[PDB]
């Protein structure tokens, strides 16, 4: 089986450097070097993310899509930056203006065909394709506009292969941009209707989970991104390992989406202990489910305690009893029968790999499909209307060849998407 | 009230004669039917026998259209049933027989013509298909026209061409262009399978005039729905485009089946019926969901292979009967 | 004489590697000896690859190891229809190539895991295509039906109401082993809160050895495979007896081992020992095939059973005078060199049809409805060449399996 990652925009790019920083060590792949793999198992399944050319040069099979040179020119000029075949860099030296319309209709729309070209070179690689990983932020031009286009085209070329999306939904408290709900409401719109698995991450839900669950006082971006990239490795690549009970992107999809909207999840890692001290090793297993199922520790902003679940997928990866796993999940389902929805007798999807995250004994990725994410598309959809009412920075969109009905459309769509998600919270 | 369910069968087919198998559904009376094994007696508002012609389907189907049109109530008509079962022979007609689309257009043209003076209508004609859940205008062949909502809400396709009926016959000529313009490919089951759902709508603003100036207008759009026949995996038997097309039909029909169950109970509570699930059900939200009346012509047939198809056509009848619509006014100023 | 085996689904293959392990272990055929007599099917390569990488590697032909590099999918439809279709021909070809080579066979011991994608869906058509190509044989399917509360897959019931209805009209006798009610045996009757899947597989890997292995082996009271479905099924529904083992003692803790027949037989009807969460809550037994092995006097049995026939709190069915197939083998059991199984010199692998599964089926059917009542994960099967038909019409199917297992008992 196989996948082809996609680094849309700067954020989705910056994260690409962290996703590949990680995964490669989780696969013994040095910069241009080969498989140094401490084991022999980190290689029978690598194909999922790489290609055979030389015999030491397994190249990451991703795409780097960006209208801002300086970005991909920082990712390519740094650490692992020299592993991507140059053919992967689909730059757009144009003005990467912070407009969703500037990266979806006017400036991104040109660069697309020179992207789809390569997304096909990589899909037609070999073996069988599974799907595509997509990283980006819903708060910018090249992220939410151009990266949401890339998928609307991917989902027309292979409506068979899956589409995981890792979105950096606009964080509440402070927005790292101004038009944010504009770039966002417009991309979530495309997402609800093309990708079929989304993992929404919040730069501040991370800061919290990175400043209190890691006593880490100076959580640089590299860190947030690192944490995120830790989950997306427990999702994909992980289940492309053996296991007593393994799954794969489809099992995860076919167990986690009760209704075709696509639905968006909220990833959570297991052993999230500060370095020295907290190395408590209280990781028997009740400690991992203790972790993953708390409020805090959900990379989403919203708190699960604020809304039922439809599905859960504890994708464990570390030798453990199929009894102390399958058991714990139950008491968890009964202690919290309140929030877990009822018309699914077993919400939880236990998954169990064998090999754990390189240096750790036992971990478990969490992929929650809670109705609590209603209280985020609410947030976004609010910020929209409060400014859309006055057409705030709208001239930057229309003046780029947009429509007054296009914003209407997306808000309403993604605003209905809130509605639906409540239909199951009840 | 509830949409009227009409059960329409087709003379014994070569396949049925070769099976020699009792008819799947035999009507004791035109209204009463017995389904096969068990001891199954269904009742309908109306049913038609295998002896019952398309011209009986004409009279019966168009009478509620007349009513709804004089009321200004939008008419919707759903031909449902698998491939082979008689949706096109009802809707289009036989080759010799006038079809319900011609007879209901003659009926509409009649409703406006009878009273030209009070009722001055404009007819616009919009024939579309839903192929792969993409909407395309049949009359303007182009790329699938973008889906928009109206300002308030309701989903409309922009760029569906209108025409006004020059004559009744002239609609048939253009409509046959629309009937070829939908995607079709031959199958083992049909001489020509419809790969798509086809939706003849018209925009009838019918100004009733009073006093010197003007009265109220009744607005009807009417809708003839030729659904594609369902196929199965084992029925398709061909992968590739044939499977993806057939799976795309089956997802849209499931979406519709979920909509019907949700209307019957869960909508009586709230919004929940999922109009969003298909492009057809998004436009059907302002069509049926906006106003009465609808009618479903469940085409069945007595073949043994059509047993699952026809049985689930009659399961669809029970689901559409479980749908109660209120009548709803439609007026413009 | 022989009985092929078709281990389908990852789990049906993990159990398969285990039942297949216990075999050579009691036949003196180390890693590289003879040739197996079975096949392995999965739509996920990485699992059958564990039989191609791990232990028992070269004991198989790469020809009896079918894989579909494509996708497993925890959904019946895909695994039956859409995907699992492409492989079936090739699959069959082995159970027609391996079925020819032999000498007057008796059937195929199928191994599948009810609530899976490759285990539910695919086998549904595999057993399907068998009941037509060899309607003249035995079709004993050994299942691992859904844990009563500790299911895994979110959809599980969709997959297991669909394997039951499609296989029902095609099996001869369906053995059942419940994954959770085995863990109770690992907690209560062996003491370990560390039961790897590798252990439940040693356990079914044991009960199963009592079925084929030793019974197809000479003894003082041999029992062919046909003998089962004859002495075990009262009615054509592919009736689903339950597997039970007796000396499930721990090879470390307690040691009373020397537990003469009179004890090991009584230890079968206590509900805490039956590899099934179908505790005889009311379910009248209707036929039991007590397979013994080891040092057993036929009078010890024709007395240890007589005592039981007169316990009355064990209430057998009315229309059944005597429903006790005594099967005696010679060779004692053969425990793993150092797993956790005691190692006695006699055992009782009793299996039986009980009106009790009137429960287990009910509780698994009700599951299905709750989700189907909302369509839940339905769009996952419809988009895979299924319909409102195959669900609703396989629900009605098992409905007359709740009435069947009710009418054949509870009444006189
Ligand atoms: C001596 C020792 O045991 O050190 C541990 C360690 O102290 C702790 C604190 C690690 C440490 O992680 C962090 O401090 C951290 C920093 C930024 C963002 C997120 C986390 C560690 O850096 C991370 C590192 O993780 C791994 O090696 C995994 O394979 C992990 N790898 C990476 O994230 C990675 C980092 C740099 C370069 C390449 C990859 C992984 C996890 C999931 C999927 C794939 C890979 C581990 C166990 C440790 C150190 C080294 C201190 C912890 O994190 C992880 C992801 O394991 C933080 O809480 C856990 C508990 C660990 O015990
Ligand atoms: N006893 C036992 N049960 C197992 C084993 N592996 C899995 N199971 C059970 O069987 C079911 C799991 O089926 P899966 O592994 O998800 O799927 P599969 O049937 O192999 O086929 P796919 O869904 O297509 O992967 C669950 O109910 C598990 O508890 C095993 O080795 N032994
Ligand atoms: N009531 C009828 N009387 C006589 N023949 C009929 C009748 N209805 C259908 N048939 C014939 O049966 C065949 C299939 O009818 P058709 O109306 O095309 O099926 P359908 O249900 O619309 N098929 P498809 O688009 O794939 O759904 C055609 O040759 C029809 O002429
Ligand atoms: N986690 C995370 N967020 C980022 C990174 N870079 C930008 N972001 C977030 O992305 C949003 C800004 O969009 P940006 O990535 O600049 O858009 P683009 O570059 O024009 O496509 C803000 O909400 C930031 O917090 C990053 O490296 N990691
Ligand atoms: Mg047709
Ligand atoms: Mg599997
Ligand atoms: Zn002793």
């Amino acid at each position: 089986r196989e996948i082809v990652h996609i680094q849309a925009g700067q954020c989705g790019n910056q994260i690409g450097a962290k996703f590949w920083e990680v995964i490669s060590d989780e696969h013994g792949i040095d910069p241009t070097g080969s498989y140094h793999g401490d084991s022999d198992l980190q290689l029978e399944r690598i194909n999922v993310y790489y290609n055979e050319a030389a015999g030491n040069k397994y190249v990451p099979r991703a795409i780097l899509v960006d209208l801002e040179p300086g970005t991909m020119d920082s990712v390519r000029s740094g650490p692992f930056g020299q592993i991507f075949r140059p053919d992967n860099f689909v730059f757009g030296q144009s003005g990467a203006g912070n407009n969703w319309a500037k990266g979806h209709y006017t400036e991104g729309a040109e660069l697309v065909d020179s992207v789809l070209d390569v997304v096909r070179k990589e899909s037609e690689s070999c073996d069988c394709l599974q799907g595509f990983q997509l990283t980006h932020s819903l708060g910018g031009g090249t992220g939410s506009g151009m990266g949401t286009l890339l998928i609307s085209k991917i989902r027309e070329e292979y409506p068979d292969r899956i589409m995981n999306t890792f979105s950096v939904v606009p964080s509440p408290k402070v927005s790292d941009t101004v038009v944010e709900p504009y770039n966002a409401t417009l991309s979530v719109h495309q997402l609800v209707e093309n990708t079929d698995e989304t993992y929404c991450i919040d730069n501040e839900a991370l800061y919290d989970i990175c400043f209190r669950t890691l006593k880490l006082t100076t959580p640089t971006y590299g860190d947030l991104n690192h944490l995120v990239s830790a989950t997306m490795s427990g999702v994909t690549t992980c289940l492309r390992f053996p296991g007593q009970l393994n799954a794969d992107l489809r099992k995860l999809a076919v167990n986690m989406v009760p209704f075709p909207r696509l639905h968006f999840f909220m990833p959570g890692f297991a052993p999230l202990t500060s370095r020295g001290s907290q190395q408590y090793r209280a990781l028997t297993v009740p400690e991992l489910t203790q972790q993953m199922f708390d409020a805090k520790n959900m990379m989403a902003a919203c708190d699960p305690r604020h809304g039922r679940y439809l599905t859960v997928a504890a994708v464990f990866r570390g030798r453990m009893s199929m009894k102390e796993v399958d058991e714990q999940m139950l008491n968890v389902q009964n202690k919290n029968s309140s929030y877990f929805v009822e018309w699914i007798p077993n919400n939880v999807k236990t998954a169990v790999c064998d090999i754990p995250p390189r240096g750790l004994k036992m971990s478990a990725t969490f992929i929650g499909n809670s109705t609590a994410i209603q209280e985020l598309f609410k947030r976004i959809s609010e910020q929209f209307t409060a400014m859309f009412r006055r057409k705030a920075f709208l001239h930057w969109y229309t003046g780029e060849g947009m429509d007054e009905m296009e914003f209407t459309e997306a808000e309403s769509n993604m605003n209905d998407l809130v509605s639906e998600y409540q239909q199951y919270q009840d | 009230h509830h949409m009227k369910v009409v059960v329409r069968v087709r003379p014994e087919n070569t396949k049925e004669k070769a099976a020699g198998f009792h008819k799947v559904v035999h009507v004791v009376d035109k209204h009463i039917l017995v389904f096969d094994p068990k001891d199954l007696k269904f009742v309908f508002d109306a049913v038609f026998d295998e002896t019952s012609t398309q011209s009986e389907v004409f009279e019966h189907t168009t009478k509620p259209i007349l009513r709804s049109f004089l009321n200004g109530y939008n008419c919707t008509v759903l031909a449902y049933g698998a491939t082979g079962a008689g949706k096109t022979h009802t809707m289009l007609g036989s080759a010799d027989e006038p079809g319900v689309m011609y007879l209901t257009m003659l009926h509409l043209y009649k409703c406006m013509d009878e009273i030209k003076e009070e009722k001055i209508c404009s007819t616009a004609v919009s024939y579309l298909e839903v192929y792969n859940e993409q909407i395309r205008d049949l009359l303007v062949n182009s790329g699938p026209l973008a889906v928009r909502e109206d300002t308030q809400k309701g989903v409309v396709v922009h760029g569906l061409t209108l025409h006004q009926p020059k004559s009744s016959e002239e609609i048939l000529h253009l409509l046959d262009n629309g009937n070829k313009n939908r995607t079709q490919h031959p199958t083992d089951m049909n001489a020509t399978s419809s790969r798509s759902h086809a939706v003849f709508q018209i925009y009838l603003r019918q100004q009733d005039k009073t006093a010197s100036i003007n009265q109220n207008v009744r607005i009807a759009k009417m809708s003839l729905i030729d659904l594609a026949g369902s196929e199965r995996a084992s029925t398709s038997g061909a992968k590739g485009t044939r499977f993806v097309e057939g799976t795309n039909i089956n997802r849209s029909l499931l979406a519709l089946g979920n909509v019907i169950n949700a209307l019957a109970d869960s909508k009586r509570k709230n919004q929940h019926i999922p109009y969003r699930n298909s492009k057809l059900t998004r436009l059907l939200k302002d069509s049926l969901g906006g106003n009465c009346q609808t009618i479903m012509i469940a085409a069945v047939s007595p073949s043994s292979v059509f047993y699952d198809d026809t049985y689930n056509t009659l399961k669809y009848a029970n689901r559409a009967k479980d749908i109660k619509s209120s009548l709803k006014s439609n007026v413009l100023n | 004489r022989e009985c092929i085996s078709i281990h389908v689904g990852q789990a049906g293959v993990q159990i398969g590697n285990a039942c297949w392990e216990l075999y050579c272990l009691e036949h003196g055929i180390q890693p590289d000896g003879h040739v197996p007599r079975a096949v392995f099917v999965d739509l996920e390569p990485t699992v059958i690859d564990e039989v191609r990488t791990g232990t028992y590697r070269q004991l198989f032909h790469p020809e009896q190891l079918i894989t579909g590099k494509e996708d497993a999918a925890n959904n019946y439809a895909r695994g039956h229809y859409t995907i699992g279709k492409e492989i079936i021909d090739l699959v069959l070809d082995r159970i027609r190539k391996l079925a020819d080579q032999c000498t007057g066979l008796q059937g195929f011991s199928v191994f599948h895991s009810f609530g899976g994608g490759t285990g539910s869906g695919f086998t549904s058509l595999l057993m399907e295509r068998l009941s037509v190509d060899y309607g003249k044989k035995s079709k004993l399917e050994f299942s691992i039906y859904p844990a009563p509360q500790v299911s895994t897959a979110v959809v599980e019931p969709y997959n297991s109401i669909l394997t039951t209805h499609t296989t029902l009209e095609h099996s001869d006798c369906a053995f059942m082993v419940d994954n959770e009610a085995i863990y109770d045996i690992c907690r209560r009757n062996l003491d370990i809160e560390r039961p790897t899947y590798t252990n439940l597989n040693r356990l079914i890997g044991q009960i199963v050895s009592s079925i084929t292995a030793s019974l197809r082996f000479d003894g003082a009271l041999n029992v062919d495979l046909t003998e089962f479905q004859t002495n075990l099924v009262p009615y054509p529904r592919g009736h689903f007896p339950l597997a039970t083992y007796a000396p499930v003692i721990s090879a470390e803790k307690a040691y009373h081992e020397q537990l003469s027949v009179a004890e090991i037989t009584n230890a079968c009807f206590e509900p805490a020992n039956q590899m099934v969460k179908c505790d005889p809550r009311h379910g009248k037994y209707m036929a039991c095939c007590l397979l013994y092995r080891g040092d057993v006097v036929p009078k010890d049995v024709n007395a240890a059973i007589a005592t039981i026939k007169t316990k009355r709190t064990i209430q057998f069915v009315d229309w059944c005078p005597t429903g006790f197939k005594v099967g005696i083998n010679y060779e004692p059991p053969t425990v793993v060199p150092g797993g956790d199984l005691a190692k006695v010199q006699r055992a009782v692998c009793m299996l039986s049809n009980t009106t009790a599964i009137a429960e287990a089926w009910a509780r698994l059917d009700h599951k299905f409805d709750l989700m189907y009542a909302k369509r839940a994960f339905v769009h996952w099967y419809v988009g895979e060449g299924m319909e409102e038909g195959e669900f609703s019409e396989a629900r009605e199917d098992m409905a007359a399996l709740e009435k069947d297992y009710e009418e054949v008992g509870v009444d006189s």
